[PDB]
C-alpha cells in the first residue's frame, strides 16, 4: 500500500 | 535576536520553534505545545534527517561533492534531499511512482534534482526497485531513510537536545510523534526518557493502516505516516503507548488548528494535534504534553485537506 | 539552541537569517548576503507588517478580536493578514479579482478567511473599489498597505536593526531591495543610513513597470514589485539609484540560485539577487551586499518561474 | 495592470 514519507 | 549570518542555508536546519496551543484544547486539559518543524529552511523535519545522513556518508568516506545520491522517495525526505543535496554539492536522483502531483515534481526538479517514474500500479515497491537497480548499476549512493541510523540520531542530537532546553525546569509529562520513519519519535523519546524517566512517549500511526498496534497494512490519507511496515530506524521499545488516528480526524484538526490558531500545518500534524489533545484529556489540568508538527499545510494546498 | 515556548504563533515572527552567496557570484565581486524573510512563520516578509497593522489597530482600540478587517490584496499581504487574523482572532475578509488561482483561495481559506471575488477585467481596480464598499457599509478595518506609516515603521523597528546586529562590526556597502508597497526598502534604508552614512541604497523594480525610474507602468511578471504608482509607504528619498529587472532575468536568477545555492525562493528575489550581483560586481572584492528575499519559490510552483 | 501585493 501506498505512503508518502 | 536574528542568528548571525551563515555560509551555507544548511547551517539553519534546526532550532525550531515551539507553540502553546491556547483555543483547541480546553481550559481543564494538560498544557499542549506543538514544536514547528516547518521553520525548517526546506520546510519540513526531514531537513534534519537529510542533512545528517549525507554529513555522515561524508565523515565515512562513502561520498564526496559532485556524486550521485537516489533515494525511493513520495514524500518529504526528496523535498529534504533535494535541498540538501542542491545546497552541499550533490548530485540527486528520485525514483516514486508516476502518480505524483506535477507540483511535487516542479518543486524536485527547481532543486535541480532527477526524477525517475515508476509505475503507478507498483506504487512504492516499484519506486523501491528501480532505486535499488540505479544503485547497482550507476553507483549512486542510497541514504535509505528507513535504516539509515543518521536519521534518529540527529534528533537525538538536536531536536530532543533542544526541547531539552525548551522546557528547562519544565516537567514533560508525554511527547507525541507520529511515526513515518520513527527518528523523530526514537531519538527525542530516548533524549526525554533520560531526563523525564516518568514520561510517556506515545507513537501515533494510522487507524487505517495499525502496524504497530498489531494489525495488517492498509491504505490511509495521512501523508507522511503509516509506511506499512516496522522500520529499521524505529525504537520500537521506546514508545509506551500508541493512539490510532483516522483520516478525517487528521483534517478537520488540521483546519482548526489553522483557523482557532493560526498554526497552518500538514495532515500528520493534524494527527498530532488530536493524539495530543486526547492525551492532555487524560494528564488534566497542570500537566504538559509535547508534540511535533513536521510539515506545514502549503504543502498540502492540492489535497483535499484544505481543498 | 531554539526559542523558548511562546503562546502565540505570531510571537516567532522576525529575526529571520542571513546568507552568504557562494556559487553564483564571482570571487573578484562583492560579498552578496541574503536575508531569508521566508522565514516567518507565515512563508514571506508580509509577516511583518501584517502584525505591525493589526498591533496598531488593536493598541488604539479600533478593532478588538471578533472584528473583520478587509484589504484589497492579490499576494503575500493577504497570506500575512489571513495568517495574523486567525492568530489574534479576527475575521478577514479580502477582495482580489476572480482570476486568482484555487491553490491561492485555498490558502486564504485555510485560514478562516472569507474572499470576496472581484471581476478579473477591473484587476486589483476592482479589488480596492470592493473594499472599500464593504467598509464603509461594515466598517470594517481597512490596514490600507500603501498608505499604513506602521508598514515602514515596522522594517525601522525589526528589520533593519535585526541587520544592524548580524552585520555588528563589518561595513555594508549598499542595500537593496525589491519595491512592493516600498516599506522592506524605506524602514531598513533609514536604519542603515544612519549607522553607514556612507551606504547606498538601491530600489529594485521591474524594467516592464520602471515607475520609480520615471516611466509608464506596464504588464511585468515580478510578483510582489511593480504596482504601478508611487506609495505613500514608500519613501522616495531613501534611495540612491534604482536597478531595473526584466522579466526573464529574475526568473533565470531564481533558478540558478535554488540548484547552486540550495535557496528556493520567489521571482522577486531572483530580481533582488540579480540587482545585487550587479551591484557587486561593481564594488568589487572585499565589499559587502545586502538584500532581502521576500519569499519562498514553493509560493510559486504553478506561475512560469518552476514550471 | 495587474499586481500582486
Amino acid at each position: 500500500y501506498m505512503a508518502y514519507i | 535576536m536574528a542568528q548571525k549570518p551563515v555560509d551555507n542555508i544548511t547551517q539553519i536546519i534546526g532550532g525550531t520553534p515551539v507553540v502553546k496551543l491556547r483555543n483547541v484544547v480546553d481550559d481543564n486539559a494538560a498544557d499542549v505545545y506543538v514544536k514547528l518543524e516547518y521553520q525548517n529552511p526546506g520546510g519540513s523535519v526531514k531537513d534534519r534527517i537529510a542533512l545528517a545522513m549525507i554529513e555522515k556518508a561524508e565523515r565515512e568516506g562513502k561520498i564526496k561533492p559532485g556524486d550521485t545520491i537516489v533515494e525511493p522517495t513520495s514524500g518529504n525526505t526528496g523535498i529534504g534531499l533535494a535541498f540538501v543535496c542542491a545546497a552541499k554539492g550533490y548530485k540527486a536522483v528520485f525514483t516514486m511512482p508516476e502518480t505524483m502531483s506535477q507540483e511535487r515534481r516542479n518543486l524536485l526538479k527547481a532543486y535541480g534534482a532527477e526524477l525517475v517514474l515508476t509505475p503507478g500500479s507498483e506504487a512504492m515497491k516499484g519506486a523501491i526497485k528501480k532505486a535499488k537497480e540505479l544503485k547497482e548499476e550507476h553507483g549512486y549512493f542510497e541514504p535509505q531513510q528507513f535504516e539509515n541510523p543518521a536519521n534518529p540520531e540527529v534528533h537525538e542530537l538536536t531536536t530532543g537536545p533542544e526541547l531539552l532546553q525548551q522546557f528547562e525546569g519544565k516537567t514533560i509529562d508525554a511527547f507525541l510523534a507520529g511515526v513515518g520513519t520513527g527518528g523523530t519519535l526514537s531519538g527525542v523519546g530516548k533524549v526525554l526518557k533520560k531526563e523525564y524517566p516518568n514520561i510517556e512517549i506515545v507513537a501515533i500511526e494510522p487507524e487505517a493502516s495499525p502496524v504497530l498496534s498489531g494489525g495488517e497494512p492498509g491504505p490511509h490519507k495521512l501523508q507522511g505516516l503509516g509506511a506499512g511496515f516496522i522500520p529499521g530506524t524505529l525504537n520500537t521499545e521506546i514508545y509506551d503507548s500508541i493512539i490510532k488516528v483516522g483520516n478525517d480526524t487528521a483534517m478537520e484538526m488540521s483546519r482548526r488548528v489553522a483557523k482557532e490558531e493560526g498554526i497552518l500545518a500538514g495532515i500528520s500534524s493534524g494527527a498530532a494535534i488530536y493524539a495530543a489533545i486526547q492525551k492532555a484529556k487524560e494528564l488534566g489540568k497542570g500537566k504538559t504534553v509535547v508534540t511535533v508538527l513536521p510539515s506545514n499545510g502549503e504543502r498540502y494546498l492540492s489535497t483535499p485537506l484544505y481543498s
